[PDB]
């Protein structure tokens, strides 16, 4: 349940949009369950049905941000052509900020959120490009 | 043991989500806490008397006295909480926010 | 306190983390971490003020919890391993229980919660020791146990707990839970080192304890537990001001001080392990500490806040001075890193 | 890290071994930092004490001065010896397992060449 | 029974389910009581009579006695609550049979329950025709051979007193 | 087995008996103290396991030490109660 | 461990007893103390790193004496198959199994 | 595979007589058979594996059955007395029969001369000869991985000095 994930780095960028997507949208949709359930753990609601709704609202939204992440870097980097670009990732970094900004109904924060999330997105690119290595094992 | 071992050590699970997650009463917890100390009691007792290794059975009781004061005091801790607030109720304790 | 009692629990405040760190059978390393919990719950309630029973049943219940949680690693390590001690061959879970379980006695990262509140209701002298003579002991069994341990998992609760103590200490402007909110800072960059090189843990921890150890009996010198208090301490005590100022900017990483070293090696040995993601991440919010740590600085030094009348009262009374260990403690944290090489 | 070693002194502070490194000179700048060090300790107490600052407890300036420096001789006596046992440690290796430190070869710049980026 | 000790075991786990399920504190520590029970015929079915045993007279009656106690004059009445008190029962009882169905489950994964080894496995070697091999021999190297055992935990009785003491004054 | 037999007769003849009985027929109490003597009890009750391997513990070879020990262990918890005397606990 | 105060003076309050090869009371020998005894004799002067690879038919066969899960696998094998074999009436218990009885 | 030796090889006689008559008649068994005793036991200890030293145990049942052979021969009666008034006893208590046990021992040191051993002088250890080679390897050991090499040479101040940064040191 971790191959599948996995999936979305092996075939090249910009191919196969549709797992890009899946997947960038469940990675999205998993983090609004844990984000959900921080939130109603701490700051708890009211009512059980006003929680599950929160847990539901940040799940789409994450779920959201996901999608459009995955979907906008993978059209980017078809429709450009270029198969590995930093910049595709950006691209959709953005949208993913803009995203969050409108389920937040803020343009403002589509501001914060487009150049912050795209730069994040971007490093990742770039990061596999350059085989940056995250959490490494000790090797001293 | 095989399996007899994973009854006690979800005993153990379903106690950490007892102490977790607390409702009301704090004696709960502390009588859940103690829920714990006794699946660990079982489990210790139970590898040392079918490893035969009689030279560890002290620390099957040492479990238990060091957890027999650690709950003398969480219980002062309670008697002294429902002399303050009257009741034991967790709620009670949120003035440090 | 009947001295006789205050003896045998500062005995045993005191023999809690000296056994857990002289054996090495697990369970003596337990009952180590068990008795520092017990002899702790007794001073913590000194006052008996009503927030004081808050403190303590909250830090019983955590601390205790966590106490279980480990001797249920060492339990099962006893069945997958006839010893009763942590080896190479250990299963994987059950070293991550007691990075768990030892990072909430220690209190970090996404169990942060328990000590800024405990720290908040104790006095200032037992806050001292609730947040250094506390976390020796579980750093201990952690620094034992480091070659086997997770670096994946100590990672993110070291960037975590520098997210958290960092945040949570903007806001904050009560001292007592600022102190605390560094604490769990500090104790993060102490954990991101421990997989790697155990050793420069050793070091982010004493110089935080010779960091924090002058800055709370300063806080106390004027018993201030609120910023606007430690404010007017140019009409209580003018002279503490000077070095309050640099042991605060020292416990943020700021270059001419000592506390520059602590973070400057851990990068240095992150960077040569190759978390140059982690590592950068990691620097970069350390520096919003030192925003909240400047902020209480123009509060205290740069800016002088009015006082009240009543504090000329004060200050004819001669004021009962700082113990030696302030001052010896003040200069050996504010300015050794020109002597950084032996340090390490 | 360096624990662990063959020989290790359970709980010795300098081990014997340490004789055959030099002594720290008394005045190594680093023991007279000590000092400074020191000093400013004693003249920050008489300070927060509230004494006049340089000419209170002139016997207690002595201790502090004294004090430390008497700490650093003994401490640099033993950071020093650590940093010796960590070239005998090094050093050793690399022999004992030579391959894997093999000395590689430079060309003169002669043969190299290295690609020129013009500044224009 | 050859399943004794499975049943045994499985019973103790709804004993702590019940703990759990947090009852009104005095029934769950009746429920305390049945686990603990339960748990001490485990110790004394796989051998162990002395740390069994023990478990009865310093936990059974020896330290949740204290807690009925205590959870008699400071635990309040559990009032205006006690109606859950049923519906944790229900849960109880269901959860129970959920893991009925549960362990089936896991039975079927063949890749420990050793369903055909049970009553196998409680005991794995005995020294046949030994004479001091009963636990309790084990007990008392607390005395001579392993005394820092003892000597920590006395010290803990003994600053037990002081520390209680205090915290109650 | 032999046991088991013997208590759920045991208990079969005392259900028995409340069965035909009910069948036939046809707030703030608290003083420390109290509280004090439970936990001292359970204080005493865990020495009271410390020291119930002592008829094991006769015939080990050692005996020296084990006599140091056990006469170590009475002495301390006594001089607990000592305190607990000078102190006004077990003065109700 | 992290402060080696019992080496240094030269106690020995915790480490006689945490292993099962140690010695254990009127000299009743564990289980498993025929391999314990060869898995850290073989990892003695060796480091832990070198004592993970190398001396690892040593664990691997103490992880089998204490656990003890093969010989669990090989046994439940054997009854499943001999509960399929009875079924076609292929096995039939030996009287073997009630033969008489050795002293 | 296994090597379990086959059971004709593990057929041999035995006592198969009442504990209590082993018991009655332990006490002159102890004496007049533990040179092959002795010699199975130290086959069995120094050589782990039973199945190395399964024929001293078949000397060993065979030795027992004649010292039976022998009782049978002589002073029979006395013992038949003493062992049933023994096996009554749940404990087989030695001390119960005194009287029974005089007249046995009495008689086999006036038929058969053997003797009853003092009280002890049956514990000691003994030294008895075996031609079987001490096992060498039992435990059937396998090779010790080799120490780590060690780094040798006196300590020269370091190279350098510390090589922290910028530290002319
Ligand atoms: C073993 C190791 C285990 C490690 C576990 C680490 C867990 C870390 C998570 C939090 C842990 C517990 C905690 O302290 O959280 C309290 C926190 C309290 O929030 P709350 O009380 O619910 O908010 C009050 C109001 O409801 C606030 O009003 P609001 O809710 O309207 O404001 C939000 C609003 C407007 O939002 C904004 O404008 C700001 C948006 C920020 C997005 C990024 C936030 C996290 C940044 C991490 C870096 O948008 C929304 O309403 C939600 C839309 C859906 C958003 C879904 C985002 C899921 C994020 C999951 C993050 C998981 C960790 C990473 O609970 C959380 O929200 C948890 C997620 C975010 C925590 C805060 C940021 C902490 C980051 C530290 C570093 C973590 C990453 C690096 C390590
Ligand atoms: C990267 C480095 C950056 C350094 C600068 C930034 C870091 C430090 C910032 C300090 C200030 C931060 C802001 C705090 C608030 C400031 C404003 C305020 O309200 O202050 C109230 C505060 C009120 O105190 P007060 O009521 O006057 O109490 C004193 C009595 O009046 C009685 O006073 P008195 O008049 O009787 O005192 C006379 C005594 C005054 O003595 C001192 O105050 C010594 C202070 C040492 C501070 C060291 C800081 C190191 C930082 C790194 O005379 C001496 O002891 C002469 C020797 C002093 C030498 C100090 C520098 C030595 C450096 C090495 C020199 C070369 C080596 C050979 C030396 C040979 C010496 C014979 O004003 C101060 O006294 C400040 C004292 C500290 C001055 C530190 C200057 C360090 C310069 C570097
Ligand atoms: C908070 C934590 C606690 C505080 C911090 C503690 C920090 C230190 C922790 C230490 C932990 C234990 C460390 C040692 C054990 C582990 C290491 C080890 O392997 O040592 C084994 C070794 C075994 O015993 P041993 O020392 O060899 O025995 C002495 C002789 O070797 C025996 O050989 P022997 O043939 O000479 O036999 C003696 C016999 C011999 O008699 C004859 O055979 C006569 C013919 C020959 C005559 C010449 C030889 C005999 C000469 C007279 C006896 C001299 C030796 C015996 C001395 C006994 C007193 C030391 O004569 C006697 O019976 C003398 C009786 C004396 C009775 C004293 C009763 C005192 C009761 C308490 C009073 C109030 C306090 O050490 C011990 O286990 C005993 C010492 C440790 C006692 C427990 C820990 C005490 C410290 C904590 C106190 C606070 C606890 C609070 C709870
Ligand atoms: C408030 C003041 C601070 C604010 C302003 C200054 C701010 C500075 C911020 C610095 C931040 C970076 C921290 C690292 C600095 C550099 C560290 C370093 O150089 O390490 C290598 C260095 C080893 O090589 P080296 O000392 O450069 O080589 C000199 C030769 O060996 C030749 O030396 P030698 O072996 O011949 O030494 C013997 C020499 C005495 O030796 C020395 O005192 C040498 C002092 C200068 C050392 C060179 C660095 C100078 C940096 C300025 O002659 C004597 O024995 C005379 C009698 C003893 C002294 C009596 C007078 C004492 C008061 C003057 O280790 C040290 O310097 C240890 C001392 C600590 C560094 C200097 C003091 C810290 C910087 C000034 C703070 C003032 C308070
Ligand atoms: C160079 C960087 C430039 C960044 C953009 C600069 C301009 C930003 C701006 O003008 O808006 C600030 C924003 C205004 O938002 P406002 O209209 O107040 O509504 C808030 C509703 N919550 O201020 C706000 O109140 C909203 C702030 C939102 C902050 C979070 C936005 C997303 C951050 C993602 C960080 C990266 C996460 C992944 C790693
Ligand atoms: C859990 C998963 C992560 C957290 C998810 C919920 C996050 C939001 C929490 C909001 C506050 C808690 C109420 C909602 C969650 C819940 O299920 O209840 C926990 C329960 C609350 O108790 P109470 O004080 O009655 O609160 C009622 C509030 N309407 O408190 C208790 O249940 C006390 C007893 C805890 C242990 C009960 C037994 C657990 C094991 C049951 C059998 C196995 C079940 C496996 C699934």
């Amino acid at each position: 349940v971790k191959r599948f994930f996995e999936s979305y780095h092996e075939v090249p960028d910009g191919t196969q949009c549709h797992r890009k997507t899946y997947i960038t949208t469940a990675l999205g949709g998993i983090c609004g369950i844990i984000g959900s359930a921080y939130s109603v753990s701490l700051n708890p609601a009211d009512s059980t049905l006003e929680a599950v709704a929160r847990v539901g609202r940040y799940t789409f939204t994450a779920a959201a941000i996901g999608a459009m992440f995955g979907l906008t870097t993978c059209v980017s980097a078809q429709v450009r052509e270029k198969p590995d670009d930093p910049l595709n990732y950006f691209i959709g970094g953005c949208a993913g900020g803009l995203t969050l900004g409108a389920r937040t109904h803020s343009y403002g924060t589509a501001a914060m959120g487009c150049v912050y999330m795209g730069t994040a997105a971007a490093l990742f690119k770039i990061g596999k490009l350059e085989g940056w290595e995250l959490f490494p094992t000790p090797k001293v | 043991m095989p399996s007899t071992f994973f009854n006690l050590t979800m005993a153990f699970s379903l106690s950490l989500l007892g102490t977790l997650m607390f409702r009301s009463h704090l004696m709960s917890t502390l009588l859940c806490l103690e829920g714990m100390v006794l699946s660990l009691f079982i489990m210790t007792s139970v590898t040392s008397l079918n490893s035969n290794s009689m030279s560890s059975m002290p620390i099957p009781i040492t479990i238990l006295v060091f957890a027999a004061c650690e709950a003398a005091v969480g219980l002062a801790l309670l008697v002294k909480v429902s002399n303050t607030y009257g009741t034991d109720y967790v709620q009670n304790l949120n003035l440090l926010q | 306190m009947n001295p006789i009692t205050l003896a045998i629990i500062y005995f045993t405040i005191f023999l809690g983390p000296v056994i857990t760190m002289s054996s090495t059978n697990l369970m003596l390393m337990w009952v180590g971490l068990e008795f520092s919990l017990l002899a702790i719950i007794p001073m913590l309630i000194n006052k008996k003020n009503p927030r004081s029973t808050e403190a303590a049943t909250k830090y019983f219940v955590t601390q205790a919890t966590a106490s279980m949680i480990i001797l249920l690693a060492i339990v099962l390590n006893y069945k997958q391993l006839g010893t009763w001690m942590f080896q190479q061959q250990t299963n994987g879970l059950i070293l991550n229980m007691t990075l768990m379980a030892l990072s909430m006695k220690l209190g970090l990262a996404p169990f942060h919660f328990w000590l800024p509140e405990v720290t908040q209701g104790i006095p200032l002298h037992m806050g001292l020791i609730l947040l250094t003579w506390q976390k020796i002991a579980p750093l201990s069994i952690l620094i034992q146990i480091y070659p086997l341990l997770n670096s994946t998992i100590i990672l993110m609760l070291a960037i975590t707990s520098i997210f958290m103590g960092a945040w949570g200490g903007l806001n904050q402007t009560q001292m007592r839970k600022i102190m605390a909110y560094s604490s769990i800072a500090h104790m993060g960059w102490m954990l991101a080192i421990l997989p790697y090189n155990p050793s420069l843990t050793l070091l982010n921890l004493m110089i935080y304890i010779i960091l924090t150890a002058p800055m709370f009996m300063a806080l106390m010198l004027n018993n201030s537990m609120t910023i606007n208090s430690i404010s007017l301490l140019w009409n209580k005590t003018p002279a503490m001001l000077t070095m309050i100022s640099l042991m605060l900017l020292s416990l943020g990483g700021l270059p001419p001080l000592t506390g520059f070293l602590p973070k400057w090696i851990i990068i240095t040995e992150l960077m040569k392990n190759n978390c140059l993601i982690m590592a950068t991440l990691m620097a970069m919010m350390a520096l919003l500490n030192l925003f909240f740590y400047t902020r209480l600085i123009y509060s205290t030094s740069l800016t002088m806040f009015p006082t009240n009348n009543n504090s000329k009262m004060m200050t004819h009374q001669t004021k009962t001075k700082p113990n030696l260990m302030f001052s010896t403690l003040a200069i050996m944290s504010t300015m050794t890193l020109p002597l950084a090489p032996q340090l390490i | 890290m360096m624990n662990g070693r063959p020989g290790h002194e359970p709980l010795k502070f300098l081990p014997d071994e340490a004789r055959s490194l030099p002594p720290p000179k008394l005045n190594d700048p680093r023991l007279v930092y000590m000092g400074l060090l020191g000093y400013c300790t004693g003249l920050m107490d008489n300070m927060l004490r509230m004494r006049p600052v340089m000419r209170a407890g002139l016997h207690r300036q002595l201790l502090f001065v004294t004090s430390f420096v008497f700490a650093g001789y003994f401490y640099l006596k033993r950071q020093n010896y650590l940093y010796a046992v960590k070239d005998h440690d090094m050093f050793g290796y690399i022999k004992l397992h030579p391959e894997d430190f093999p000395e590689k070869e430079k060309k003169t710049y002669a043969e190299i060449l290295e690609p020129f980026h013009p500044v224009r | 029974m050859n399943n004794y000790i499975f049943v045994l075991s499985s019973l103790f786990l709804v004993g702590c389910l019940g703990l759990a399920l947090k009852p009104s504190p005095i029934y769950g520590g009746l429920g305390l009581i049945v686990s603990g029970f339960v748990g001490c015929l485990m110790v004394l079915g796989f051998g162990g009579s002395f740390l069994g045993l023990m478990v009865f007279l310093i936990y059974l009656g020896g330290m949740l006695v204290v807690f009925g106690y205590t959870t008699a004059m400071a635990t309040e009445e559990y009032p205006e609550t006690w109606g859950s008190n049923w519906l944790i029962l229900g849960f109880l009882v269901l959860g129970v049979i959920m893991e009925v169905f549960l362990i089936c489950v896991l039975n079927y994964y063949d890749e420990v329950i050793n369903l055909d080894g049970l009553g196998d496995w409680l005991m794995y070697e005995v020294d046949d025709v030994g004479v001091m091999l009963e636990g309790g021999i084990g007990v008392a190297a607390m005395y001579s051979c392993a005394t820092w055992m003892m000597v920590v935990a006395g010290w803990s009785l003994f600053a037990g007193i002081f520390i209680i003491i205090e915290i109650t004054r | 087995m032999n046991l088991y037999t013997v208590i759920f007769i045991n208990i079969l003849l005392s259900l028995t008996l409340i069965l035909v009985a009910f069948w036939l027929p046809q707030r703030l109490p608290f003083s420390m103290k109290f509280f004090l003597v439970a936990i001292t009890f359970l204080l005493f009750d865990l020495e009271i396991a410390l020291l119930l391997p002592l008829p094991w513990a006769i015939q080990t070879i050692k005996t020296s030490t084990m006599m140091i020990m056990a006469f170590i262990l009475v002495t301390i918890l006594s001089l607990g109660l000592a305190y607990e005397w000078t102190q006004k606990g077990l003065e109700w | 461990p992290f402060l080696d105060i019992q080496k240094k003076l030269g106690i020995s309050l915790d480490r006689h007893f945490m292993f099962l090869s140690a010695e254990q009371p009127y000299k009743n020998a564990a289980r498993c103390h025929a391999f314990e005894k060869e898995w850290i004799e073989c990892a003695h002067g060796i480091g832990g790193t070198r004592a993970k690879k190398e001396c690892k038919i040593e664990f691997d066969d103490f992880e089998e004496c204490l656990l003890r899960y093969k010989t669990m696998r090989r046994m439940h094998d054997i009854k499943k198959q001999r509960e399929k074999l009875m079924k076609e009436g292929k096995y039939t218990p030996p009287p073997h199994h009630s033969g008489r009885e050795e002293p | 595979i296994v090597e379990l030796p086959t059971l004709e090889e593990l057929k041999v006689e035995e006592v198969k007589v009442s504990s209590a008559v082993l018991k009655a008649a332990a006490h002159h068994y102890g004496a007049q058979c533990d040179k092959t005793n002795k010699e199975f036991m130290l086959c069995r200890w120094e050589e782990k594996d039973p199945r190395r030293c399964l024929k001293e145990g078949k000397l060993v049942n065979g030795c027992a059955l004649n010292f039976f052979r022998q009782i049978k021969s002589h002073c029979a009666e006395p013992f038949t007395e003493y062992w049933t008034c023994l096996d009554y006893s749940n404990m087989q208590l030695f001390r119960h029969c005194r009287q029974q046990q005089a007249k046995f021992d009495q008689c086999v040191l006036d038929k058969l001369g053997w003797v009853r051993p003092d009280l002890g002088q049956l514990s000691k250890v003994t030294k008895v000869k075996t031609d079987r080679p001490l096992p060498e390897n039992p435990y059937h050991s396998r090779a010790r991985p080799e120490p780590n090499p060690v780094i040798e040479g006196d300590l020269k101040p370091a190279k350098h000095g510390t090589r922290f940064f910028f530290w002319t040191v």
